[PDB]
């Protein structure tokens, strides 16, 4: 958190630390997004991805991610990405 | 001017500006 | 002993000298000297040329007095005359027909040498001519190594 | 040049209009251009802005007589040759350019009567002597000289200078009856 | 990169923590590549490669930017220590040193840089635990060059601060991989040289113990080279050299002889080093004589080739010796040429003492130099007399006779100081050329550039010396044709080798061509006229770079200096060969000065073919070489053509079949054949056609721009206002200011002044700068209070950028002239103008920032270099140094008199530096040093001047025209220093009265000779003790006498003898203890100076036979001070009315009332002389 009212300026609220167990779970999610882009990259479902994500904004930003880096290797559309 | 000439040069600058304006208008069209 | 000249060999040298010294100074410079030897058509080799430039202009001032130029160019023609004897000599060491002389043979010649030297430097010098490793020591490389300039 | 020519090519898309038959205006100022590819493929261009560049010569107007107004100021242009074969010019900007072969230019300019305006400040004539009246004597048909319209004082002194026979005509046909006054 | 910035601002928000123990380590892992993130984002604005004048930009931000980001990494090492893994971090630290690569080139360091380097001692010491990870060979060479340059770079910085051996002890931490020059020192390099370390460390341990000067001993010869250095640089010369003589049979013989004679160079003994060099040359040539000299090959070689085997063991070793000794022999010859040249100068000074008695030489510095009309400065050649082959060869035939008798054998003691000076001078430019060609063969191109620089400053000085010799009414023994023609040999030859300079510099791309081939067979470093206009030397086009170690402007100046001389020499086709070759490398961009004379030369040389019965034109050597090839050798493709000028296709053999004189008779045949068969192109039409093609690309005003620039010679000036429009601000100011300089003396002073002023308003961008100058305070003010020690107003930085680099180079130069010439009516407006100049001058002084800004610290601090290795001043049309120097101190006088002294000291410190370093004038420097003492007298810094007085007395800190900048100084002597914060109750103060009073008129200053400078010190002591007494308030009293009667006896004890150094007058200014009354102290200072004051009065009383209306102003300047300082002694004794009405009559003498100093004294007889009088 980039707070402004609390003590630390950008105050990381004294709540949590050592996020290994959940970022590790995130890490395979990023990998799941990594392969799922390759699935689209290789195949001509796609509705499976959009229904599995449901309402996870953060995870799809990662799915929005794994295409963008591939787009960077591929296209200038990454600028639009 | 001397003044006149200068003022005439200013008029020329204004005409160049108006020509640019007409170019913009044509682009719009 | 063969740093000697006639009026015609001096003619050859001064004629190559000519279109460099053309307004009158009496000397051609070492750069001018290299261009002299290149314009001959019989061009010099760079390793020979730089060291000869350093030698004839022993002080290294660039300008070369005419006696020095004559002595050096007489040395260049005795590179055709006297160095020929050394070349055909060390060619009889080319009996084996590859370009090289076996290392023990060069060691033998060195141990029977006039201005003697030391065997370790002679082995590294054997390698300096046997840069190929065929068990044998080069003949052109050796003679030009001691007689080019 | 062809790298930047896309913008001119994009002009049909810029205005969303039809085709190459629509060429009327062209603007390339402030791009330090020196020479233009042969414009004999284009169409009835009549207005041209190529000022604020490093242009030197013309090898591209081979049949571009269709131009009517030309703006080539602030350049290094030294070329007026064969332009007489394109006499349809009426207004020309040329300030900050390099023209010095003035008699040959006039010989070219004799076929360029269509010119109504021309600018010559910071051109060599503007820095010369005996310049304006010389041009007027050569070009009575050009009105806006350096865009500055000619006055009757300049015309009078030009007439007095350039045709001495006509000057004595002026003095004699009136009366010129006696010499010392 | 917006996401990172809002993430990295919190990164500093953690610690500067407690968070160091409150978070997950995974942040640090991903932040390690985010250290790569933080650096490269900023690199976008920093282009951090390791060489430029503006390394990235002007000094202030780049010094901050490089230091701040490194400190972030220096902060980021501690987080890496927690991880104990710094793979990319050490890679990031490598780029941190990458910022140090340019900062080491210019030897620049800052306070927090030291703070970083201080903690690096422990930080970098933990890296040897990681250094063992070795697979990147390219990094190793970078690391060694990183280590080798830096370790000594910080160490030399700490040598100045004298806490060096403690730092070397800190260096001993990392010495597990060290050795200062381990690239060639350490052999093993890790380390174990227990025998070699006794001499490798004595290269380093001596170097650190030279602060205490430890010595060494002798040897036997032909050992390892490093053994020599302790013998070499640490003690006397006679026993050091003779070990090197034994050292003969080993390479690097001259490497350590250079160091001895470097020490001998510093210690004012050039005669001996030449004297000892003859035995060295006796071996060196004898060494050259020795070194140069499956069956039947078992036989023939063993007695013919095998003796030559050792000759190769001689020759290769000789050339392997030559490999290192190509610069060492060059540094042999160059510093010997220095030795020859300096000894030449002392023989020149012998002439003055042999010729003149008390009638010295001195000329007003208002005349000019014909070199201003040269082909580089003016771009033209005046209608002067040629150095024709008739004048050249016949003269040189006489000089060869003079050369021959020299070898065979204011006039004998004044002109032979030129001939035995030629015994140096012939060898000066011979050893210079030796120093030239040797560094020219081995790839040591940088050394050749300075060998030619040493060459150039020699001939430039000598040409100046003869002009002064001619000007000072002497029988100039050499003729100008006799002198100039000698320099032709290194002119024509030096340029040709300096062409091979640039060619092989381009071979390794050390020189990068500027333009495409154009119409020529080569690219160009200058380009053609396409990239040129009616420009000037006011080049904001980026000046010469760092790794671009070439002085092409000087080379350009020298090459055509040879060219313009060559055309006079009429070395017709060697002339044209060089002329075409330069005109090709310049791509006819400089066709405005070469071609009109080259075309003129072509017609002359085409005609010379006809005179010499030149055969059919295709037989000319270029036309014969083009006959074989087909491609015509034009004026544009002459460079590189390998003309078959052969050894057999006959020369004038008719001159050879009877060649009685094989040199001269063949020379005519050599000349005639080359004159018959020309080895350069000579097509006048082709060159003229090429001349016209280039001009067509040139702008229409370029024809008139140079046409006007040619007219800047002698007579009349009406319309230079046809060019000033030009859109070029700096050019119009320069040309019109150069116009008014002649019009300044031609009664158009105020008219030309205001015309400059309108241009100056453009330079300031606002009208009437003088009112805008009073607006100063809107331009970066500042003020302290009773809260802290902060700064005050300073107007530099905003001027420093736009008004600084050139606005102070030109306009301040104009402004300094403006103050001297224009406002002579209103004195306040001179000060208004002068302060403006000082602020402009100080703006370029704030440029360097390893140094403070406040007047307190600059009152005690001096600097040795301003910018990264380059000072902008290089041209008269930019500014005239002597005119700048004269106008600068002309301003300094009144402002020091106005007591605006806080600004005077940094300017005076600047004033003294460039005089000593750039001008190498001891007389100019030392007079300004005494002037500094007077300022310190005014405020109350008698302590600091007293300390600096001792250095002046012993010659310490005193400069010279010695390539060390100094003479040999004395000891590491440490003396006491009475301090202005010390009371009379302390003893060194009162003892200092015994040691300053005894150190009166310096012995070294008596040796100066010019009496008026000797009288300058008598002003100081009179001014010293008067202002020293002035700090005391008291009343006339017998008690000053009562304690001085004893000290009359104590001081009258003489100072004669004990000839082994003595000043016997122990004056006991300490021995009657603290109880000097306020009356007593003040007059004791007075009656000591009165000893010297009564001398000055009586000295001029001898010249008073000429009445004091014609007694010289130079002497009356002394007497004006004499009256007032007599009064100053008298006022404290209450004798006031004395000084009153002497000045009353000086009011009317003022109306009655380059040589420079005499006219400086004369022109002081104005408002300001009356100003001091009135006060």
């Amino acid at each position: 958190v980039k707070d402004s009212q609390d003590v630390d300026g950008d105050t990381y609220k004294p709540i949590a630390s050592n996020s290994y167990t959940m970022d590790l779970h995130l890490e395979l999610i990023q990998a799941q997004h990594r392969i799922a882009v390759v699935l689209l990259d290789q195949l001509e479902t796609e509705l499976t991805v959009m229904k599995k994500i449901k309402k996870n904004k953060l995870s799809k930003a990662i799915y929005l991610m794994q295409k963008a880096l591939l787009l960077f290797e591929k296209d200038a559309v990454c600028e639009t990405s | 001017r001397a003044q006149e000439e200068m003022q005439h040069w200013l008029e020329l600058d204004q005409s160049r500006e108006r020509r640019l304006r007409a170019r913009q208008e044509a682009n719009r069209t | 002993m063969a740093d000697q000249l006639t009026e015609e060999q001096i003619a050859e040298f001064k004629e190559a000298f000519s279109l460099f010294d053309k307004d009158g100074d009496g000397t051609i410079t070492t750069k001018e000297l290299g261009t002299v030897m290149r314009s001959l058509g019989q061009n010099p080799t760079e390793a020979e040329l730089q060291d000869m430039i350093n030698e004839v202009d022993a002080d290294g001032n660039g300008t070369i007095d005419f006696p020095e130029f004559l002595t050096m160019m007489a040395r260049k023609m005795k590179d055709t005359d006297s160095e020929e004897e050394i070349r055909e000599a060390f060619r009889v060491f080319d009996k084996d027909g590859n370009g090289y002389i076996s290392a023990a043979e060069l060691r033998h010649v060195m141990t029977n040498l006039g201005e003697k030297l030391t065997d370790e430097e002679v082995d590294e010098m054997i390698r300096e001519a046997d840069i190929d490793g065929d068990g044998q020591v080069n003949y052109e490389e050796f003679v030009q190594m001691m007689t080019a300039k | 040049l062809p790298s930047s020519l896309k913008a001119v090519e994009d002009q049909l898309k810029i205005c969303g209009h039809k085709r190459d038959i629509d060429v009327l205006e062209l603007f390339l100022s402030k791009k330090e251009l020196t020479e233009v590819i042969d414009l004999s493929r284009f169409k009835k261009l009549r207005y041209l802005w190529l000022h604020h560049n490093k242009l030197h010569g013309i090898s591209f107007l081979t049949r571009n007589y269709c131009l009517t107004e030309l703006y080539l100021n602030n350049n290094a242009i030294f070329e007026i040759e064969g332009l007489h074969n394109l006499p349809s010019l009426n207004i020309l900007l040329l300030h900050h350019n390099e023209l010095t072969n003035i008699d040959a230019t006039m010989k070219e300019l004799k076929g360029m009567q269509n010119l109504r305006s021309l600018s010559l400040y910071q051109n060599p004539l503007s820095q010369y002597n005996l310049y304006r009246l010389y041009i007027i004597f050569h070009l009575p048909g050009l009105e806006l000289l350096d865009r500055k319209q000619i006055t009757e004082k300049e015309r009078r002194y030009m007439i007095t200078i350039f045709d001495h026979k006509k000057a004595h005509v002026i003095q004699s046909v009136a009366f010129g009856k006696r010499v010392d006054a | 990169y917006e996401m990172a910035k809002k993430v990295f601002s919190p990164v500093w928000d953690y610690f500067v923590s407690n968070i160091l123990a409150d978070t997950s380590s995974i942040l640090l892992y991903l932040f390690l590549r985010n250290i790569f993130v933080m650096s490269d984002i900023k690199i976008k604005e920093e282009n951090l490669f390791c060489d430029n004048i503006k390394g990235n930009e002007i000094f202030p931000a780049q010094q901050v930017a490089r230091l701040v980001e490194c400190e972030n990494v220096l902060v980021a090492l501690e987080l890496s220590n927690f991880l104990n893994d710094a793979n990319f971090a050490l890679q990031a630290v490598t780029q941190c040193y990458g910022l140090l690569a340019p900062i080491i080139y210019h030897n620049i360091v800052l306070v927090p840089v030291i703070q970083i380097l201080i903690k690096c001692i422990v930080v970098l010491q933990g890296i040897p635990s990681i250094i063992h990870s070795k697979k990147n060979i390219s990094s190793f060479e970078s690391i060694q060059h990183m280590i080798a340059c830096c370790i000594f770079y910080m160490t030399k910085i700490l040598r100045s601060w004298k806490e060096y051996d403690l730092a070397i002890m800190l260096i001993n931490y990392g010495k597990k991989m060290l050795d200062i020059t381990s690239g060639c020192r350490s052999l093993f390099g890790i380390l174990l040289p227990e025998k070699i370390n006794e001499q490798l460390a004595l290269l380093e341990t001596h170097l650190l113990k030279t602060t205490k000067q430890i010595n060494s001993a002798e040897l036997s010869g032909s050992e390892d080279p490093i053994f020599l250095y302790p013998i070499v640089l640490n003690w006397t010369v006679k026993g050091a050299m003779k070990e090197v003589m034994k050292f003969k049979q080993r390479p690097r013989f001259l490497e350590f002889f250079t160091q001895i004679m470097l020490k001998c160079m510093n210690d004012e003994k050039f005669h001996l080093m030449v004297e000892i060099s003859a035995p060295v040359y006796d071996f060196l040539k004898r060494r050259n004589e020795s070194l140069i000299g499956r069956k039947m090959a078992y036989r023939s070689l063993s007695d013919n080739l095998n003796p030559l085997i050792l000759t190769y063991v001689r020759r290769k070793r000789f050339h392997q010796i030559l490999l290192e000794e190509l610069p060492w022999r060059a540094q042999m010859n160059l510093y010997l040429a220095n030795a020859h040249f300096h000894l030449f100068l002392q023989k020149l000074t012998e002439r003055t003492k042999e010729r003149l008695g008390s009638s010295y030489s001195s000329v007003s510095f208002r005349s000019c130099d014909p070199n201003l009309f040269s082909l580089f400065h003016s771009g033209t050649v005046l209608p002067t007399a040629k150095l024709t082959v008739d004048s050249y060869n016949a003269m040189m035939d006489a000089l060869t006779v003079s050369k021959k008798k020299k070898h065979n054998q204011n006039v004998r003691e004044k002109d032979r100081t030129l001939v035995w000076g030629l015994d140096h001078f012939m060898k000066i430019f011979l050893c210079c050329r030796r120093a030239m060609v040797l560094a020219y063969r081995g790839g040591y191109w940088t050394l050749l550039q300075n060998c030619c620089r040493v060459f150039w400053n020699f001939s430039r000085e000598l040409q100046i010396l003869l002009k002064q010799t001619v000007a000072s009414c002497k029988t100039f023994p050499v003729s100008q044709d006799n002198f100039l023609c000698i320099c032709v040999l290194p002119f024509y030859l030096g340029a040709e080798l300096l062409i091979d300079m640039l060619i092989k510099l381009q071979s390794t791309n050390s020189i990068k061509p500027f333009e495409e081939r154009g119409e020529f067979s080569i690219p160009s470093c200058y380009g053609n006229i396409k990239s040129d206009n009616g420009g000037s030397s006011l080049i904001f086009e980026h000046p010469l770079d760092d790794v671009n170690v070439v002085d092409l402007r000087w080379i350009h100046d020298f090459v055509l200096k040879s060219l313009e001389v060559l055309y006079q020499v009429e070395k017709w086709e060697t002339l044209v060969s060089l002329a075409i070759q330069f005109n090709i490398i310049s791509h006819e961009r400089y066709t405005e000065q070469v071609t009109p004379l080259l075309v003129y030369a072509q017609r002359q040389l085409v005609q010379r073919i006809k005179e010499l019965n030149g055969p059919e034109l295709s037989r000319q050597a270029c036309a014969r070489y083009e006959a074989e090839n087909g491609e015509k050798i034009t004026c544009r493709n002459f460079i590189g053509k390998r003309l078959k000028i052969d050894s057999s296709t006959p020369k004038n053999l008719a001159e050879l079949q009877g060649s009685s004189e094989p040199l001269k008779t063949l020379i005519t045949s050599e000349q005639r054949l080359a004159k018959q068969l020309v080895s350069v192109p000579l097509d006048v039409n082709d060159t003229l056609r090429c001349f016209r093609e280039t001009l067509e690309k040139s702008k229409y005003h370029n024809r008139s721009v140079r046409h006007s620039r040619k007219l800047l010679s002698l007579f009349l000036a009406q319309t230079q206002d046809v060019l000033q429009t030009s859109n070029q601000r700096s050019l119009k100011v320069q040309s019109l200011h150069s116009l008014g300089s002649l019009l300044l003396f031609a009664d158009k002073k105020r008219a030309a002044f205001k015309c400059w002023s309108q241009a100056l308003d453009d330079i300031f961008r606002k009208p009437d700068v003088l009112h805008n100058w009073k607006e100063f305070g809107t331009s970066l003010p500042g003020a302290p209070s009773s809260s802290s020690p902060p700064g005050f107003k300073d107007y530099s930085e905003e001027f420093l950028s736009k008004f600084g680099i050139w606005g102070c180079l030109q306009a301040a130069m104009i402004t300094a002239k403006i103050a001297q010439f224009i406002k002579t009516a209103n004195v306040k407006k001179r000060i208004n103008c002068c302060i403006l100049s000082a602020l402009l001058f100080q703006s370029l002084l704030r440029t360097t920032l390893p140094h403070p800004k406040a007047e307190r610290n600059y009152a005690q601090y001096e600097i040795t270099q301003l910018l990264p290795g380059i000072e902008l001043f290089s041209d008269k049309f930019r500014a005239d140094i002597c005119s700048v120097i004269a106008s600068l101190y002309y301003v300094i006088r009144e402002l020091h008199y106005a007591k605006y002294n806080l600004i005077v000291l940094p300017l005076l410190a600047l004033y003294q530096y460039f005089v000593s370093v750039i001008c190498q004038d001891i007389v100019r420097n030392l007079e300004a040093r005494i002037l500094k003492i007077e300022i310190l007298i005014d405020l109350g810094f008698f302590s600091e001047a007293f300390y600096e007085l001792f250095q002046i007395y012993h010659g310490k800190n005193m400069p010279c025209a010695i390539p060390a900048g100094y003479k040999a100084t004395m000891k590491v002597k440490i003396t006491q220093s009475f301090d202005s914060g010390k009371p009379l109750t302390h003893k060194d103060n009162m003892q200092a009265l015994e040691e300053l009073i005894n150190r009166g008129l310096p012995h070294i200053l008596v040796n100066l000779g010019y009496q008026h400078l000797l009288n300058k010190f008598n002003f100081a002591k009179s001014h010293f003790f008067i202002s020293l007494a002035a700090t005391i308030n008291c009343i006339p009293d017998p008690s000053p006498k009562i304690m001085y009667y004893q000290f009359i006896t104590e001081r009258s004890k003489p100072t004669p003898q004990n000839l082994k150094d003595n000043e016997n007058s122990h004056g006991q200014f300490l021995r009657l203890r603290d109880d000097y009354n306020l009356n007593t102290i003040k007059s004791i200072l007075l009656m000591e100076a009165e000893e010297k004051v009564n001398s000055l009065l009586s000295e001029t009383e001898h010249q008073c036979h000429r009445p004091l209306y014609l007694s010289s102003v130079l002497e009356l300047e002394i007497m004006v001070e004499a009256r007032l300082h007599l009064a100053a002694i008298a006022l404290q004794r209450y004798r006031p009315a004395y000084s009153t009405a002497i000045l009353y009559s000086t009011l009317k003498l003022l109306q009655d009332s380059l040589d420079p100093i005499s006219l400086n004294s004369r022109e002081y007889f104005n408002i300001h002389l009356w100003l001091r009088c009135r006060l």
